[PDB]
RNA sequence: GCUAAACCUAGCCCCAAACCCCACCUUACUACCAGACAACCUUAGCCAAACCAUUUACAUAAAGUAUAGGCGAUAGAAAUUGAUGGCGCAAUAGAUAUAGUACCGCAAGGGAAAGAUGAAAAACCAAGCAUAAUAUAGCAAGGACUAACCCCUAUACCUUCUGCAUAAUGAAUUAACUAGAAAUAACUUUGCAAGGAGAGCCAAAGCUAAGACCCCCGAAACCAGACGAGCUACCUAAGAACAGCUAAAAGAGCACACCCGUCUAUGUAGCAAAAUAGUGGGAAGAUUUAUAGGUAGAGGCGACAAACCUACCGAGCCUGGUGAUAGCUGGUUGUCCAAGAUAGAAUCUUAGUUCAACUUUAAAUUUGCCCACAGAACCCUCUAAAUCCCCUU
RNA sequence: ACUGAACUCCUCACACCCAAUUGGACCAAUCUAUCACCCUAUAGAAGAACUAAUGUUAGUAUAAGUAACAUGAAAACAUUCU
RNA sequence: UCUCUUACUUUUAACCAGUGAAAUUGACCUGCCCGUGAAGAGGCGGGCAUAACACAGCAAGACGAGAAGACCCUAUGGAGCUUUAAUUUAUUAAUGCAAACACCUGCAUUAAAAAUUUCGGUUGGGGCG
């Protein structure tokens, strides 16, 4: 939701065009009284309540709680024997027909989330198995998410990615109350 | 949608595209330049800062400027950066009362001037401040010269300040004939205020003004291809003679 | 009460329909009494030529060439015409050569055209 | 719009067995978009419903009506196609089983009254349909005599039961 | 005051409508 | 929303409004309760049961100067300066459990807080900090990025 | 009758295109890369609510605030107006006072 | 009041409420007597000492007092020596 | 089985990005003659203050703070800080738009509707009716019954009200559209915890995040800027008409044309948004009338009838402020359960509102109701049903 | 003596009869995320539900086949006549 | 005109043919008497009456259609007009004082013309009291 921004818009009755003149007199024609012919009342009119220009719902949760979604959803995997450690993504070729083959054989699921720890550093092998494919999607560690977690059904991680999500998620317990935005130098803060 | 730019910047950016560009740098410089006008119908803040006296606190202080209203008789004029003040006031000076439309004018009086550097007299419809400055300054010359555009406001003003630079600039002969000795003292005494001719023929002029000049400036009338083409058979046959 | 209708003379009173024409050019002017008095040389004279001996029928055999349409250029035109001449006299006043330096003084003035297409 | 009357005359049965009676012919005609009132074409189509072909048409060619004409036009021209296309072997062995006018589509025209106001006219439009069935047209109902008006009172007498016990 | 409601007249399309 | 009237128009008075009896919220005299309440200095309690704490729990060491910023980076204390907080004070309370010895400059003190720091063998100065050095002292490293 | 005869082409859609697979992505950027980069900051749209909510009336005021003077002139009239009666509609209507 | 202000969609305070009473951290306003400084002449002296006095307000009042002034006026203020300061919390109440 | 029903894409909405031959100012769309004439000047008002008269808004944080303010409604800083499409519409929707066209208005200006085959056309369902009119009696149904009716029971709905079958409002009917927006403070659920929060802010268990409450249509009005004197009021220019008879140079008489509109009848959705027939007043004059021009709304014009100013002038019309405002009327759309009718005070206030009282919800705690003696005034000679208080129960 | 309620008992089951207002449990359809795959589920959203506003648009009724309207006569359809 | 109305012609009318509206309409299977009741019943209670439908008249009722009554009251709703209602003189006209050497400008005073706004409540309906 928070990215969510909905570009839903509808005239109200002052942006309908036209509708300035009154219709017709109060009294003595005998119909309903009308005050402009774009009133929501009219066909073609305005809309009482509709959608009002581009709404954002963008509300953002403590990271803390963020953090400790996080390790739920890790912690969910790995006690639903969904959750893959591996020593490297490398593999022996870049066919997406092996990694297939491969979670196949594993009895992994329909779908696999790899996790590699930095971008730039993805093996090429791993990088061509998984651009071919939908269900296997490839991602850096600093992409981590819990919709991802829980769209894929088997999450694959690499040593290095667990080391790092580890200090990062245990560091927000212990951490101190911010003083200042963490992107501000700190003692002890890389 | 929205516009790629503010609409408040719509003049500078015309300014930067089109025959405006071509103006000369210094021109449009003068023109972007926006200088406060010498405050006239207020009285400025001493300082920046002020005690005031309801909590016995330091507060920052703005002078706001009142706006002026500057009929177009005045540019017709010399008028010392006064103009009509178009407001409103409380009867009988109490708020609780009903506020009324006010218009104050300034109290005109035509004189005759004399210039020493364009050495004619002018009637000039004038005020009282403006008299007071041209006695500070010590003569209609030296006010003209040393007066800026935003303080002088008349565009007669203005463009006797142009004659007056454009003489100095050129050390013009046509000021007092056969009185040389005259002509130099009258340079050397307004010396300080000459820059270049080329500076001193925009000084003063509107935008419109300023791009009919480029435009007569500007205006040639089509070379005839025949010429061109003729410059241009001449050179490669030039060339093929040498090689 | 119609306004998309063109305004033509055939509408309005009798000074109107009087005043308004159909886009003929005129050919003299009016004196006293109304008499029209013509003038033979703002008449458009028709410089029909002759064309016993034409050969040049309205329509082209289809059996003829193809070839690449080529627009008439300034710098084709002075290569074709003036170049010759310039390269002569420079191997041996530009007016001699052919360059008028003002339309003025010629019947045919090609800016601002005073001739008839 | 709706065409489904044309239609009905492109069934096709399966072949009769030799054991079987004979079906009647059908035969179903229309006339669209006639310029009269579909209330005032009902008159004619119940005054010529459920009669003879021939019976229909001469009642029709002295009845005064506009609709009179057009539906003897449109009996008639059922009457040449069911003998040339529907193997009908007698021209008057035919009687109206059906007819019934419809509603057309009509037009919206303006009426102009005494102080500026209006009402909105409806240039009528009405659809008239027949069917045609081969055979001597049904005997009419007769009226149920006093015997069998008292039989049926009896009848109503018997049916009573004791309502509202075991 | 004399009261008068003028007529209003509906729009010509509606009622100038064809097949 | 009921039944006519302004509530169900959506047309009530005002907040405030008595229905034309002058208003409970204006019928009270004025009196000063809150002049000048933007500029009265504020000054943020820091208790010597706070300090002991802090210190105990080392995120305040006293083995070097205490001062506004050790207590801030410790987080024993939170100074907003621009709610017009002019620094820290000292209060008595946790005096008589006070055993620390420390050097701490504070902005006030109480009689009762500077006897139990020089009691335990410590040091308590009373600094000034007008608003702008205090915001820097109590956040240096954002000051630091301004480039100042 | 304001119900379709007939039903309505079949509507496929594809669970593991792109935008699906990888939504979500980089969510945590704040938490997972040192707090270098807000995750309000990936939010694309109006440049007057990016990582910012607020009632229909808040969200006028910023946009006039922020985007007024790039507006168009009918646009700018029309969201004046909105502003002028959301502010008498939310300051003297409602139930509750 | 304003309940959002044109400029910030803020809420806004009635200012008439800070000129004429002080809010207690602990939620309690606390008021002057109206007439107290009118025709004390003819006031006894008791109803004078009466009228001398600060005065706390109803739960209906002082609910309107909140929703009149903002979150800003009900914050915890340190003040250097504030004379109700011991007056901002409660003791030894129950319910 | 007819009217008809449906349909999917024409397009549109919100954002991002990005800056965008000839004719025609005279009567516009008119080939072709002495000009001179040139623009700038505070918005107002509605509305809120429950009237109205000063007044009333037109990145983040500081902060709704300093201040302003019939110090009241409300208004409101600065220093300082740092800054790539769609949980959109899909022909009553979305642009008004198939189009600013048709049409309407003198003009400003207002302003629509709608279309659906297929790869190739060089191939069953709304209302309304008909099938099929009707049988004693009755809110049209229910209990029923062998049986449609007959038997018995049953005073449409909505709104409004003390109370409606009411002979109080609305509704012919079908389809589509058509009306609860949100802060403070609380409650619930997470997270962290003397700290919380992704600077600012709050904090004596708080802080952070989320959930969850605030409608629609309707005036006469006011102000600003345009458009209007082809009707009508008056005027300007230069025109035209007035037979015949009596009288005689006439604001003369009878009387046509012509102008008007006294009285009657008809008409009253009319032939007509002021007419027809008869009757009648004037008809050489202060007459009638064709053409062109002029006076414009804080105004014009007026033989003052508050007349007339483009059919509706106590002050035009259009557009805009404007979704003006309305304590007033009307409306306020799924199912189900539960609690729920309570004294008064103040008020330019009694058609309303705020506070009380009642009512609802949740929570804490312990007494709540009923009520035994004993007890609660003389004035007053007598003087009621009762009441208050009140352990037990 | 009997008749006689929705009072009470009887067999079974029970949240299932007060306007304004208030609390609560469900929920039609739509879109989105995952499911599902002859019509769905768990959630997130919202232009989210019409027997009623002399409501707006469109269709068709009622009044009603009613009120109203029209073409001088004959004839060879030349023409004549009133 | 009437006592006192009659006769006839035309139009209208009714019938046949063509074309074809309008207001209105909750649904109606749409009776009379008495009583009741929201204080005048087709619909309720007690009686009476009662096969079914057309066509032409009538106007006693459907508190009939029509115009959200123009009478009356109310609204802290309007507007027009008058003032000797409150607030003003922005605007003109005069003066006086300055300013400048009559005009113009600024400040006052007086008139003329106007402009904005209001016209309490209770009330045996409102008004008067
Ligand atoms: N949000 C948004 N993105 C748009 C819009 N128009 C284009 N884009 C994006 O522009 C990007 C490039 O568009 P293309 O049409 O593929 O390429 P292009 O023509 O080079 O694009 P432009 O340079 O934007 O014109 C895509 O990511 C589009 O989604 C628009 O109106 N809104
Ligand atoms: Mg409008
Ligand atoms: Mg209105
Ligand atoms: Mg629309
Ligand atoms: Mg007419
Ligand atoms: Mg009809
Ligand atoms: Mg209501
Ligand atoms: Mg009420
Ligand atoms: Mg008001
Ligand atoms: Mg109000
Ligand atoms: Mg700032
Ligand atoms: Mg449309
Ligand atoms: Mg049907
Ligand atoms: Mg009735
Ligand atoms: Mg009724
Ligand atoms: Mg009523
Ligand atoms: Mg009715
Ligand atoms: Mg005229
Ligand atoms: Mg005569
Ligand atoms: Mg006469
Ligand atoms: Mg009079
Ligand atoms: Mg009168
Ligand atoms: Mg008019
Ligand atoms: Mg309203
Ligand atoms: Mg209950
Ligand atoms: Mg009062
Ligand atoms: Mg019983
Ligand atoms: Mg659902
Ligand atoms: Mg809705
Ligand atoms: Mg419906
Ligand atoms: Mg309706
Ligand atoms: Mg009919
Ligand atoms: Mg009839
Ligand atoms: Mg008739
Ligand atoms: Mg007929
Ligand atoms: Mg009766
Ligand atoms: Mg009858
Ligand atoms: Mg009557
Ligand atoms: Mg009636
Ligand atoms: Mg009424
Ligand atoms: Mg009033």
């Amino acid at each position: 939701n928070f990215k969510r921004i909905s570009y839903a818009k509808t005239k109200t009755r002052a942006e309908v065009r036209g509708g300035g003149r009154k219709p017709w007199p109060q009294k003595g024609t005998g119909r309903a009284r009308h005050g402009s012919i774009r009133s929501p009342l009219w066909r073609g009119g305005g809309v009482a309540h509709g959608p009002r220009g581009p709404t954002s719902y963008y509300y953002m949760l403590p990271m803390k709680v963020r953090a400790l979604g996080l390790k739920v959803a890790l912690t969910v995997k790995l006690a639903q024997d969904d959750l893959h450690i591996m020593d490297s993504l490398e593999l022996p070729t870049g066919d997406p027909q092996y990694l297939t083959e491969l979670a196949h054989y594993r009895r992994w699921g329909d779908s696999v989330l790899l996790v590699d720890l930095t971008h730039e550093e993805m093996p090429q092998s791993i990088v061509e198995a998984t651009s071919r494919l939908k269900t296997f999607n490839l991602i850096p560690a600093v992409g981590l998410n819990v919709h991802s977690m829980l769209k894929h059904q088997t999450l694959v991680l690499t040593l290095p990615t667990v080391a790092f999500l580890e200090d990062k998620l245990l560091w927000q317990d212990s951490r101190y109350r911010p003083l200042y935005p963490f992107s501000l130098p700190y003692s002890d803060f890389p | 949608p929205l516009h790629k730019y503010p609409v408040w910047l719509w003049k500078r950016l015309q300014l930067r595209e089109g025959i405006c560009s071509r103006l000369p740098g210094h021109y449009l410089r003068s023109l972007e330049e926006e200088r406060t006008p010498t405050p006239v119908h207020y009285r400025p803040h001493g300082a920046k800062f002020k005690i005031n006296p309801k909590n016995g606190q330091r507060e920052r202080v703005e002078d706001v400027p009142i706006p002026i209203y500057f009929p177009p008789e005045s540019q017709r004029g010399l008028w010392g950066g006064e103009g009509w003040i178009l407001g409103q006031i409380y009867a009988n000076n109490d708020k609780l009362s009903k506020r009324l439309k006010k218009v104050w004018k300034p109290q005109l009086f035509e004189r005759e001037f004399y210039s020493e550097i364009l050495d004619k007299k002018f009637t000039v419809t004038v005020t009282m401040r403006t008299l007071d400055l041209i006695d500070e300054a010590y003569g209609l010359d030296f006010y003209i010269l040393k007066t800026p555009k935003e303080d002088l406001c008349s565009k007669f003003g203005m463009d006797l300040k142009r004659g007056m630079l454009l003489r100095l600039a050129r050390q013009d002969p046509q000021l007092h004939p056969e009185d040389p000795e005259r002509r130099a003292a009258i340079y050397d005494k307004y010396k300080e205020f000459a820059i270049p001719e080329e500076e001193a023929e925009w000084v003063g002029l509107t935008l419109e003004e300023a791009i009919e000049k480029q435009r007569l400036l500007e205006e040639k009338d089509p070379v005839p291809l025949f010429k061109i083409y003729v410059a241009e058979l001449i050179q490669q046959l030039q060339q093929q003679a040498l090689s | 009460a119609d306004r998309m209708s063109k305004w033509t003379s055939k509408r309005g009173p009798r000074s109107f329909r009087g005043r308004k024409g159909r886009g003929a050019k005129g050919i003299g002017f009016l004196t006293s009494g109304w008499r029209f008095v013509q003038i033979k040389e703002m008449v458009p004279e028709f410089v029909v030529p002759d064309l016993t001996g034409f050969k040049l029928k309205p329509y082209v055999s289809y059996l003829a060439p193809e070839s690449e349409e080529t627009p008439l250029t300034a710098a084709q035109l002075f290569s074709e015409a003036v170049a010759p001449a310039i390269e002569k006299d420079f191997k041996d006043n530009l007016e001699k050569y052919g360059f008028e330096p003002t339309q003025e003084g010629k019947l045919f003035q090609l800016y601002p055209r005073n001739f008839l297409r | 719009i709706s065409r489904k009357w044309e239609k009905k005359n492109k069934i096709v049965y399966p072949p009769q067995l030799p054991g079987e009676p004979r079906r009647p012919a059908e035969i179903y005609h229309c006339r669209r978009q006639i310029k009269y009132s579909k209330d005032k074409m009902w008159y004619l189509a119940k005054l010529i419903r459920g009669m003879s072909i021939d019976q229909a048409l001469a009642q029709l060619e002295f009845n005064d009506k506009k609709g009179a004409k057009i539906i003897k036009e449109v009996l008639l021209e059922a009457q040449d196609m069911a003998v040339r296309d529907h193997n009908v072997e007698f021209r008057s062995n035919l009687y109206i089983a059906e007819s019934t006018s419809g509603r057309g589509q009509c037009l919206k025209r303006i009426r102009y009254h005494g102080r500026g106001r209006f009402g909105i006219m409806e240039k009528v439009y009405c659809h008239y349909f027949v069917k045609l069935v081969e055979g001597p047209p049904p005997p009419p109902e007769p009226p149920k005599t006093a015997v069998a008006h008292a039989k049926e009172y009896i009848q109503q007498l018997r049916s009573r039961t004791i309502v509202h016990t075991l | 005051k004399k009261r008068f409601t003028p007529p209003i007249y509906q729009p010509k399309f509606k009622t100038e409508k064809e097949f | 929303r009921g039944h006519k009237g302004e509530r169900q128009r959506g047309t009530r008075p005002r907040l405030g409004f008595e229905g034309g009896q002058t208003p409970f919220y204006i019928r009270i005299p004025k009196y000063g309760f809150n002049e000048g309440h933007s500029f009265r200095r504020q000054y943020k309690p820091l208790s010597l049961n706070r300090l002991q704490y802090l210190i105990d729990l080392g995120r305040v060491d006293p083995s070097q100067p205490i001062d506004l910023t050790q207590l801030v980076n410790g987080r024993g204390v939170t100074i907003q300066p621009l709610k017009r907080d002019y620094g820290v004070q000292l209060v008595e309370e946790g005096a008589d459990t006070f055993t620390a010895k420390v050097n701490i400059e504070v902005q006030l003190a109480s009689e009762l807080a500077i006897a139990a720091i020089e009691k335990n063998g410590g040091v308590v100065t009373t600094a000034f900090y007008d608003p702008r050095s205090l915001d820097i002292v109590c956040k240096p490293v954002p000051f630091f990025l301004r480039g100042q | 009758i304001g119900i379709r005869l007939t039903l309505p082409p079949p509507k496929v859609v594809d669970r593991w295109n792109e935008k699906r697979a990888m939504f979500g992505v980089y969510d945590n950027i704040g938490i997972l890369g040192n707090f270098e980069k807000h995750p309000k900051e990936l939010i694309r749209g109006p440049i007057w609510l990016r990582g910012w909510k607020g009632n229909e009336l808040q969200r006028c005021i910023r946009k006039r605030k922020m985007v007024g003077s790039r507006m168009f002139a009918d646009d700018l009239h029309n969201l004046n107006k909105r502003i002028r009666y959301l502010y008498k509609h939310f300051n003297r209507h409602g139930k509750f006072r | 009041l304003t309940y959002f202000s044109a400029r910030k969609g803020k809420r806004k305070t009635v200012k008439a409420v800070i000129d004429r009473f002080l809010r207690l951290h602990c939620g309690l306003w606390v008021r002057r007597k109206a007439g107290y400084k009118k025709k004390l002449w003819k006031k006894t002296p008791a109803r004078k000492k009466r009228l001398r006095e600060f005065v706390f307000c109803n739960k209906t009042q002082s609910k309107l007092l909140d929703k009149m002034t903002t979150s800003f006026w009900k914050r915890r203020n340190w003040y250097v020596d504030d004379p109700y300061q011991k007056y901002h919390d409660r003791t030894n109440l129950k319910v």
